């Protein structure tokens, strides 16, 4: 598909999947290893309302 | 899409050039609709009134005056911007290029403003050929507004110097989401004020009529609502007169059959609501990305839309 | 009758591909790490 | 010195190869000239 | 199709069971962008010429 | 067109399918214009902001926020909405679909918020995927505003009461306003929010200029040309409010930059500015309530 802009046209390309999972109980499990980072300061700050 | 050419005459020098090849994306404002054009008519020297340059409430009553255009190309010899207020007409969608401490959004109405922040500003120096360019700065309607009525009200306060002691109320500084902004405080013209002051005056009164007095009845009843509601609370504004105005109907109905009440919204709707678009300039675009970012970063170019 | 007749018509066509096979325990897995490969340079994250 | 700009011919004709790829936008001050283009831009004509 | 145990002695006795179930498909799409720069459309197209 | 597509969630009851059916040629509202958007993304579900649904002044916020796209084909796994505000001006002719008075062959229909009418009428739940979508009302410019301002006119009444504004005769016949019954107190309640700011900035706007008229033109033109054309105009209405109320340049000019804000920010909201036209042809002219009718981009 496409369409104008400034500068010049813009093609966007989508195919559709679509999928399932096959299999009766659990296929795939995951599990954390080890933690990287806090990402947040674990500080502080009061709330205000 | 009736671009209109605007000549780089003759003399340009390699860094004069290179400093145009930049401004694509920026806005200019053409005393005219025209096809052909010089390049000395949208310079900053064309803004200059008879021996003087316009103040920054001037430069609002120059840019109501005269059509903004967003420059889409520049080429060696001719610039090309399509006046937006004409030839808006693309299937698309022309690039603005955000120049400001502030951001878009998506759907902000996009309406332009004389350079003036403290920490910012762009005028693009031309040393070849005796010519400048200031460029507006792109802001979202709200903040915008925001912004004449500080310069309006500035205006108005130095006007009759403040009987009051020497120190007022800032008036200068903003905020926009977070990011403190400091206006420009510098000068205020005689005429640049009165306008922007007589038309605040005119329009004010206008929206007031025979159905506002049965409204002014409602004042006691709001304070009511200040404080049992949360909202309601927020609503009038720490520093609101209204407040200090309680610090009534008067018979008089015309036979009973006008309606006073609708009469007095519209009036007011009218003269006393539109007053962000006579005092400034109203926007004429609005941001829109189809690449579903949602958000204009500072310096971005905005894929912009017609009218909001 | 004739259920689990199920299906095996062809057998594709193959390639060695160079894959980390690890026997974990009793199973033989393909051990992975794809970033570098598919996320590197792109600005996706990884999942 | 403003920089002379980069050359569009003669980047046709690759003298080597980078072995790296990497985002280099965060890399930005290694270079006298630098430019992003997300796909196409008309400064590349 | 579920297997079966003989018990003895009081219980209710067993029947084999079966389970009969079905799944949907998820439906998704994936996409990705370019653009041609209006100077390259010119080019391109025919007329920069 | 530019044609975007929205994606019907997973497996949905057919009694649903069958209402999305009838929902082509209704009005929505793309948050963005991206070629791909979810379902949940459009339905009302999706207008809450401060944790509840929008009233009438919330909602006229997000339509002024978004975009509103007409709905085209509707698609067993899709939504084909084509977004009002993209493409040339007069182009993209799309159906709409009338409701309440006629469109005739012009007029710049306006997309009101629901509840201005009929209430939950138009609500038109989904429960096998839990989301609803309200669609706006198509009304013309001038009677979409009339009415706006005719119901929190209303609404001023009701706020403090002890001729009616509800039967508008609108060309043909006359227009009802009221639905009685506790619609009103339905309505009414989610006008409450917008008939406040409307009467905050009417007492907050006369107040200022009249403690500003008699503050300033006591400190050239001004004085002159103000009272010049305001004789027994503001000022006899100087006098007359000042009598049925009370009365600080520092924080007068303070609250003139506050409310000339929120002044402004209301005639945004409020004004409706139109969406579309109606450029018939080979057509009725006049589109009957329930019909589809032709429509084009700008005014």
């Amino acid at each position: 598909a496409r369409h104008e802009t400034g500068g010049g046209v813009n093609f966007t390309l989508t195919q559709p999947r679509g999928n399932v999972d096959l299999g009766v109980g659990y296929t795939a499990v995951a599990a954390t290893a080890t933690v990287r980072n806090p990402v947040t300061d674990m500080g502080n700050l009061p709330q205000n309302f | 899409c009736f671009e209109a050419d605007i000549a780089i005459p003759s003399g340009i020098s390699r860094p004069d050039a290179a400093a145009l090849q930049r401004c694509e994306g920026r806005v200019v404002f053409l005393p005219t609709i025209r096809r052909q054009l010089a390049l000395a008519d949208v310079a900053h020297e064309s803004f200059v009134s008879g021996g003087v340059s316009p103040d920054t409430l001037g430069l609002l009553l120059a840019y109501r005056r005269r059509f903004p255009a967003v420059i889409t190309r520049v080429l060696p010899t001719r610039i090309v911007a399509c006046p937006v207020d004409l030839g808006l007409t693309h299937a698309g969608t022309v690039n603005l290029r955000n120049t400001s401490p502030v951001d878009l959004c998506n759907g902000d109405p996009v309406s332009l403003v004389p350079p003036v922040f403290e920490g910012q500003a762009t005028d693009v120096r031309l040393e070849s050929l005796d010519l400048t360019l200031r460029f507006p700065v792109p802001l979202p309607t709200p903040l915008a507004r925001e912004i004449v009525a500080r310069l309006v009200a500035r205006g108005i306060r130095d006007l009759n110097p403040d009987r009051t002691p020497g120190e007022l109320p800032d008036l200068n500084v903003l905020y926009y989401n977070g990011a403190r902004l400091s206006l420009v405080a510098d000068v205020q013209q005689l005429a640049s004020v009165n306008t922007e002051l007589r038309s605040l005056v005119l329009n004010m009164v206008y929206s007031i009529t025979e159905g506002t007095t049965l409204i002014l009845t409602l004042i006691p009843r709001l304070l009511a609502l200040s404080a049992q509601d949360g909202y309601v609370n927020a609503l009038l504004q720490m520093q609101s007169v209204t407040r200090e105005a309680a610090q009534a109907p008067m018979l008089m109905q015309d036979g009973e059959r006008r309606l006073p009440l609708y009469e007095a919204l519209v009036a007011w709707l009218a003269h006393a609501g539109q007053l962000g678009d006579i005092l400034a300039l109203a926007p004429a675009v609005r941001v829109c990305t189809f690449d579903g970012a949602a958000v204009v970063q500072s310096g971005d170019m905005a894929p912009v839309i017609r009218y909001p | 009758n004739r259920e689990t007749l199920d299906e095996l018509e062809s057998a594709p066509q193959t390639t060695r591909v160079r894959a980390d096979l690890v026997a974990i325990g009793d199973r033989l897995v393909f051990l992975e790490a794809l970033e570098k490969r598919i996320y590197a340079a792109t600005n996706v994250p990884y999942p | 010195r403003d920089p002379p700009g980069y050359r569009y011919a003669a980047a046709m004709v690759p003298t080597g190869s980078i072995l790296s790829t990497i985002e280099v936008a965060s890399h930005r001050r290694l270079f006298d000239f630098f430019a992003r283009v997300r796909s196409d831009e008309n400064s590349l004509y | 199709h579920q297997p079966l145990i003989a018990r003895d002695g009081p219980h209710p006795v067993e029947q084999p069971v079966h389970n009969y179930m079905t799944k949907v498909i998820d439906r998704r799409a994936l996409n990705a962008a370019f653009s041609l720069a209006t100077e390259a459309i010119a080019l391109l197209t025919g007329e920069a010429l």
